[PDB]
C-alpha cells in the first residue's frame, strides 16, 4: 500500500540519487512500493542503469518480475536500454526471460529492436525463445530487420533452425 | 514575438514535426499507430495524420486514443512560465489516467523527445473495464467538448487535472475526469496555477479510423483572465 517513505523511494530511484535511496531503506522504506503506473523502484533503477541501486534492491526483497500497467517488467526496461551487467544481475534474481508486455513483446523482442547485441546473447544463452511472437505475429527477427539491426537478425536466424 | 517566447527560439522553432508510435491495447485489443504531422507550438496548434499499423480495425472509439496523440504546442503569455518549452532539447514525460463514467479507465505516457526540427512521441496506452454495450465499445462518441486544463505544480513537477465531457451521439455526454503528471527532463522555472484551454476535434477519418487526422488549439491563461 501507499506510504510516505515509498514515494519517496520512487522519487530517488527515478531521479538516480543513490544515497538517498539507502536512506530511505534505511528507514524502513517499502522496496515495493507501486505508482500509479505501475512502476517500482526496481523498474526505475532498471530502466535508469544504476547497477548498485538495483542490487540492494533485489538483495532487500523487490519483486524482479514485478510488471508495471503496460505489462513492462524490470528485464524489459534494461533489454531496451542496453544495461548489460543489470541484465545478467536481474536474470540471476529469477527474472522471467520470456515475460510479455501488453502487446506479446519480449525482453529479447525490445533487445532485437534497440541493437543491443550482447543482451540478445545473454537471453538466448538463459533460454529466450527466438520464435515469440508479439501479439501481431512478429519475432524479434521481424524487429532486428525493421530496424536495420543486421549482425543481431543473423544471430536469431541461426538460432531459429531446429533439428 | 515577446521576450518570452524568444528565449527558446533557438531551439523550438515557430513550426515543428510530428513523429509518433503509440503500442495500445483496449479491453484486451492490441494495436500499434504511428502518426506524422506538424504544429505551430507558439501559436498553439498542432496537425497529426495517424495509422492504425497493427490491430485494425479497432472496436472501439477513437476519440479514447486522440488527447494521447504534447503540450509543447501551447500558447503561453510571457508572465507564465512554460514548464514545457523551457524543457527543451531534454524534452519532458508525461502519465495520464483517464477515469470514465462508466467505469471504463485509460492510462497512458508518453515520453516526448526532439530530433533537428521534429518533436517525437512513444506513446504506451492501456485501456480496461469499458462496458461491451457502452458508448466507447459501441463507437457512439462524437467528439471531445472543449476543455480547460488546470496546470499546477506538486512535488516539483507540473500536474493537469480536467473535469471533462465526451460527447455522445444523440446529444449526450459522458463525464471523464482526467488526471497528467507532467515530468521535464532538467530544471526549469516551475509556473503558478494557471489554466489552459483546449479544443481538440478529429478533422478526418476513413470509415474504420484506420486513417485519422487530428487537431488541437491550446492556450495558457492566468485564472484571473
Amino acid at each position: 500500500p501507499g506510504s510516505d517513505l515509498g514515494k519517496k523511494l520512487l522519487e530517488a530511484a527515478r531521479a538516480g540519487q543513490d544515497d538517498e535511496v539507502r536512506i530511505l531503506m534505511a528507514n524502513g522504506a517499502d522496496v515495493n512500493a507501486t505508482d500509479w503506473v505501475g512502476m517500482t523502484p526496481l523498474h526505475l533503477a532498471a530502466w535508469k542503469g544504476h547497477l548498485e541501486i538495483v542490487e540492494v534492491l533485489l538483495k532487500t526483497g523487490a519483486d524482479v518480475n514485478a510488471h508495471d500497467v503496460f505489462g513492462t517488467t524490470p528485464l524489459h526496461l534494461a533489454a531496451h536500454r542496453g544495461h548489460l551487467e543489470i541484465v545478467e544481475v536481474l536474470l540471476k534474481a529469477g527474472a522471467d526471460v520470456n515475460a510479455q508486455d501488453m502487446v506479446g513483446k519480449t525482453p529479447l523482442h525490445l533487445a532485437a529492436y534497440y541493437g543491443h547485441l550482447e543482451i540478445v546473447e545473454v537471453l538466448l544463452k538463459h533460454g529466450a525463445d527466438v520464435n515469440a511472437q508479439d501479439k501481431f505475429g512478429k519475432t524479434p527477427f521481424d524487429l532486428a530487420i525493421d530496424n536495420g539491426n543486421e549482425d543481431i537478425a543473423e544471430v536469431l536466424q541461426k538460432a531459429a533452425k531446429l533439428n | 514575438v515577446s521576450k518570452g517566447e524568444e528565449t527558446t527560439m533557438g531551439v523550438i522553432k515557430p513550426d515543428m514535426k510530428i513523429k509518433l508510435k503509440m503500442e495500445g491495447n483496449v479491453n484486451g485489443h492490441a494495436f500499434v499507430i504511428e502518426g506524422e504531422g506538424e504544429g505551430k507550438p507558439y501559436d498553439g496548434t498542432n496537425t497529426i495524420n495517424l495509422e492504425v499499423k497493427e490491430g485494425a480495425p479497432l472496436p472501439f472509439s477513437y476519440d479514447i486514443l486522440t488527447t494521447a496523440f504534447n503540450r509543447a504546442f501551447t500558447k503561453y503569455p510571457d508572465d507564465i512560465p512554460n514548464y514545457f518549452k523551457q524543457s527543451f532539447p531534454e524534452g519532458y514525460s508525461w502519465e495520464r489516467t483517464m477515469t470514465f463514467e462508466d467505469k471504463g479507465i485509460v492510462k497512458v505516457k508518453s515520453d516526448i523527445s526532439m530530433e533537428e526540427d521534429s518533436f517525437i512521441y512513444e506513446i504506451h496506452l492501456k485501456g480496461e473495464n469499458f462496458p461491451p454495450n457502452g458508448p466507447v465499445m459501441q463507437k457512439k462518441t462524437t467528439g471531445w467538448d472543449a476543455s480547460t486544463e488546470r496546470m499546477y505544480v506538486r512535488d516539483g513537477v507540473l500536474k493537469g487535472d480536467v473535469k471533462h465531457k465526451l460527447l455522445l451521439e444523440g446529444g449526450g455526454h459522458h463525464r471523464v475526469d482526467f488526471k497528467t503528471i507532467y515530468r521535464a527532463k532538467k530544471a526549469v522555472k516551475l509556473p503558478d496555477y494557471h489554466f489552459v484551454d483546449h479544443r481538440i476535434e478529429i478533422l478526418n477519418h476513413d470509415k474504420d479510423y484506420n486513417k485519422v487526422t487530428v487537431y488541437e488549439s491550446a492556450v495558457a491563461r492566468n485564472s484571473t483572465d
